[PDB]
RNA sequence: AACCGGAGAGGGAACCCACUC
């Protein structure tokens, strides 16, 4: 589950994203990489 | 001597020159109140300070 | 000879100093 914007608001002026949003970005980014990688390459080592 | 009545105080008063300091902790720099002013952004509670 | 107001932006993290006990 990913929380709504209220849980992780973004400030307007010093948009700087919340500490949780950056972690969400890492999660989704690596998820796409693994998804695509096991979809075609399926190399059984990089999957680990 | 009493300043209001003029009658001399029964006891004798210790009096003389002493060196006093005024500290920076004024009262006009501490007094404040609040009644529905600004609100935080994450949890919608009043600000601090 | 003829209408003619009106707002909305400042948040968080860290550190230091100080105060009342």
């Amino acid at each position: 589950p990913v929380p709504p914007l209220s849980v992780r608001p973004a400030v307007v002026m010093q948009r700087n994203q919340d500490d949780l949003t950056h972690k969400l970005a890492d999660i989704v980014k690596i998820n796409n990489q693994l998804r695509r990688n096991e979809q075609n390459g399926a190399a059984a080592h990089v999957i680990a | 001597y009493n300043g209001f009545t003029g009658r001399k105080i029964t006891s004798q008063i210790f009096i003389g020159p002493t060196y006093y300091q005024r500290l920076k902790h004024m009262v006009d720099d501490k007094i404040h109140s609040r009644a529905r002013g600004p609100i935080q952004i994450l949890n919608r509670q009043p600000m601090e300070g």
